[PDB]
């Protein structure tokens, strides 16, 4: 009963590749900060998708059975939507939250999912008896608060974000309050060409417009 | 078969595999070590966090100068507590025992996982599977400084049976003792009354006895 | 039914695929990457740590205003590494003299579930009934090089598993294009634990070449028949 | 001119020692923390008394000439009354009686704090005056690995009334503030031996026999 | 004059003029703090440390226990008090010579009593004490953090908490390799302005664009004695 | 004499010499900083709180809301400024008495007059400015990290910025457990020697060994204010 979990990154529920039976819809969970500390859930697990939504979907408890439910500074981090950020920016509160969040879907599979990275702008190919899910790009980590985040192993479908984004996540607190952030970067595999790879990597600042022709490709595939 | 399911008892007693699932080892519960002040973690629903051999102690570390130390320096490692009442002082060498949680490897004919409904009510098993624990929403733990991890919620180790404010103890490894110190916090999933969507949390406060009613439930299904 | 194992040689030569495996693509040992300070691992069990091009510098960071920056920050990649010794003046290794020192891995298609078991002994773990041996080695648990950053290994998979002890199994590589191994480079290993000091008191030990593997668990990779 | 810093730690500012004029009354602030990085004041020197109290006292801008203030995750760490502990978050008002008060005052010579690292009050050196008896107050833990500490010649690391939870912290955006399971204060020990100790035996003490582990201090001024 | 010293920063190219009552002892450039093994250590702006008659975008080493000494041959920090030079037009790393334009200079003072710094935690000039005349006025600088959210702050009593000309981003990130750049996690932190009444009542959430940042940041006073 | 305080570090275990117009207040071991639930704090060189009367591996303790206080119960760190005395060879931990020839020990002593330092980035020594007169000479001690890369530095104008004899293992990790011991992550950051020449370039990347070491490391000259 091997799982694949696939993000839409935008409001509507994601379609479950060619091959692969439903099972549930939830939203796309990044990672969670609690106690100045990131945990994560790797997006190409069942884990990073809840079925239900929540700034803080999380409480902590400690030694004299005392538990605080949103009551310290605490974070949650979920995969964005293109839903724009609001121009005075603004701290996105309440009911106006839903359409910045991604939706995920838990498809069951007959056999064993993995993604390839070709590192390189062409398209990775499948191993030699493997059929295509998917195809996008190669997503390796992400720091948003206090440099704090997490990462997803590039064999797991979670490296390998269908949809592109400069700002592929939100951050949420447990005071109610999500928006984007200064700080929040993202980690893409870089292409590089077989040839220079022992040698020193020219360095590339890369404005709108030439952002994915450094940033690697990948696909996810199936046996 | 060839799938490991890895059952952690929460007692000093050794947990028995389910009917048809031969037993590879008996072990304890091992949480997380911590070595320079850095954590890393085992995920509770694999079988590294089931080792054969319990040491407060049970790694060493190497620099490149070609010297090796153990039990040398400050560090530490991190087992899952069973329901032993709490010490008043750093409990030593043999009275350490019954506070260590015992595990057990099973091998299994299909992949095991959990699912969460982050609702007071139970989560039902998906068709095609079978139930094998019902438990809590076990996510996240922080225990010295700002050290600690988590578990995959897709991880039967998201999943533990008995709900504990402080289900995991400190062992510290050259003095050969354990105890329960007052910055340890474990980090649970919350019930959310809506259907899918929280917009925003409202704080509270929940003492000893109150506390179970807001905790996540969780089930682990095998196909 | 398309279960993966990752092999890693070690050395600069590609390691060949354990019996009843096949090949899939050959590529760099790759440990951990550290970009804005902060470590990310890459399990050596999980065909993620190993990429089929080297770079000193393997990825790049992008912002929420649309700008990308590759290697041009203070970035870090952490490489498995080979027998090759540091130079005598002991400078940083750049260019084509970084080749022999990164290690090369191997992505294998296995039919069976693969897994580690350990000892925690001196002696080598035996696979479990119904399973057969692919590899054995040192067990490999985690490390820490710059800033006490770093990773860990799953002792259940693969990637715990080193088939050649080295005190210094890791190489610390820069956006800059330099590679160098480092005072702070820390490698932890599952030590051997005698039944009777279990619940004791651990003795303090302190070991030097020559006697550097007295004291580390030994580890088999199974795959069940 | 020195300037002395007194830290009451009660509700109400305390007064100025005899001849030296008071500059302002304030609250007595711990550290800031913003992007989960503690940025600490002595307590012994006048920035740690803050004449404004606000469970958010800062800002932060970024390249981008845009500033945010109250609208991320940050927070502030004030020194604690000995105000009942409180079952839930206290909130808007009734913070006011568990923020200490402090005082800057106008000082003819350079105040210094010493340390006997034992459980007798230490003397002032020749040439000294006393101007309180406290404990020896070295560093703290809160919110992760995040804290701070105290300098031994400063003032600030001799606190006239010991508790094992000296400050408070207040969560700047929900306004709030709370005694959290994490709050650690660090304290210099009593060394039994004259001024060295080789092997130290591990101890836990309960409410009632710590104090006598505590070592104490003097902050003594110049005289002129 | 018994020995204090006031440390100011020009945040610009210009050497700063020592204000007055003080004598010049030397010039350099204005160090904010370091950061090696991926820690960051600051330099107090109101004490001489921040005051260093040489520039390097490495200006320090590390050794180890084995007797070995590096030198710009890891992933180190530098930061440095910036000027009001503009980022150039393709926001790529800026090397050599061209990060002299961006570096504020310093001047070391010796005064002949103590200086300090007060802050009126509004919109108004906080007042010098009875009896300390005025040396500089400016913004409430608190703390900082750029690279893997590491940095350090000032002293609120310390005239480094004291910056004359509010800056947006008062700081440029350099490294060991030899560049200079502006980063979008470089926050700089400064007192935000809080009224009597409000001061227990919870925090309104602002957001301030180009044109009302310095709307909601404190001012302050450098004071001396007699 | 308003008060003025200069503390000076041996770097032996001889009890230093008070600098030419300073009196004695009294003596100590020099303590660079401890590290208490994985924060480290550092108490300047240059201050009296960085010489504390009696040594111990763990010289403090902590307490929580519970009103438990646990003294060397837990995995904490002291940190010391160390002598000269040579690493055993087996490299294994220093325990109890054993300890007392690695520690340095400081003098507090009461100055007329403010005491400053001064840099040079350079391998000559920086003069003391107009009205100044020299007190000791160094070299240039920024910051150190140690376990977890966790540390703290020095203030640049203080005279603890400017350590009288260089080390390459200026200090000692001590451990709650009674032991101390010098460890491969305990690095030490000194300013290094810039030229006016190559001020706004590139640095040369450099590497060096035994004897090549205090030719990139900065000179410091620690100065008193004229009466
Ligand atoms: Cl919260
Ligand atoms: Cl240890
Ligand atoms: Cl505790
Ligand atoms: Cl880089
Ligand atoms: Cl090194
Ligand atoms: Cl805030
Ligand atoms: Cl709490
Ligand atoms: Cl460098
Ligand atoms: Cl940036
Ligand atoms: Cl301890
Ligand atoms: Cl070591």
């Amino acid at each position: 009963g091997f799982l694949v979990t696939r993000h839409s990154q935008t409001i509507d529920d994601p379609q479950c590749p060619s091959g692969t039976k439903i099972l549930y819809h939830g939203y796309s969970l990044l990672y969670v900060q609690g106690n100045e500390r990131a945990h994560g859930q790797d997006l190409g697990t069942a884990g990073s998708c809840l079925r239900k939504f929540s700034t803080m979907p999380f409480l902590f408890c400690n030694i004299n059975n005392v538990c605080n439910f949103a009551s310290r500074n605490d974070y949650s981090y979920w995969l964005s939507t293109p839903e724009p950020m609001p121009m005075s920016m603004a701290p996105i509160t309440g009911e106006n939250i839903r359409p910045f969040i991604s939706r995920c879907a838990v498809c069951e599979a007959p056999a064993m999912v993995m993604a390839v990275h070709s590192q390189t702008i062409q398209i990775p190919p499948c191993p030699s008896g493997w059929s295509s899910l998917w195809i996008g790009y190669s997503f390796v980590m992400h720091t948003s608060a206090g440099a704090e985040g997490s990462g997803q192993a590039l064999a797991s479908p979670g490296s390998c974000l269908e949809e592109f984004r400069s700002a592929p996540f939100i951050e949420c607190h447990g005071r109610g309050t999500c928006n984007y952030y200064a700080n929040a970067y993202s980690f893409w595999l870089a292409t590089i060409e077989r040839s220079e790879m022992f040698k020193k990597p020219t360095p590339s600042t890369l404005k709108a417009g030439e952002l994915r022709t450094h940033v690697s490709r990948c696909q996810v595939c199936m046996r | 078969i060839g799938y490991l399911l890895v059952k952690h008892s929460q007692t000093d007693q050794e947990p028995m595999c389910p009917v048809g699932m031969n037993k590879l080892w008996s072990g304890y519960s091992l949480l997380y070590f911590e070595g320079q002040e850095k954590a890393h973690n085992q995920d509770l629903g694999l079988a590294g966090s089931c080792l054969a051999r319990f040491s407060t102690m049970p790694f060493l570390y190497c620099n490149p100068g070609d010297v090796c130390y153990y039990a040398s320096r400050n560090d530490k490692s991190y087992w899952l507590s069973t329901t032993a009442p709490l010490p008043m002082m750093p409990v030593a060498e043999d009275e350490i025992k019954p506070y260590i949680s015992r595990c057990s490897v099973c091998e299994a004919p299909a992949i095991a996982i959990a699912v969460h409904s982050q609702d007071v009510s139970i989560p039902h098993c998906p068709a095609g599977w079978r139930s094998l624990w019902i438990g809590y929403s076990f996510l996240m733990h922080t225990a010295a400084g700002d050290e600690g991890g988590g578990q995959s919620l897709v991880s039967p180790g998201s999943c533990l049976e008995d709900f504990r404010a402080t289900p995991f103890i400190e062992c510290n490894g050259g003095r050969g003792t354990c105890h329960y110190y007052a910055n340890k916090y474990s980090f649970w999933l919350t019930t959310i009354p809506e259907q899918s969507f929280q917009g925003s949390p409202s704080a509270d406060t929940l003492k000893a006895g109150l506390i179970r009613t807001h905790i996540s439930r969780c089930q682990v299904c095998m196909k």
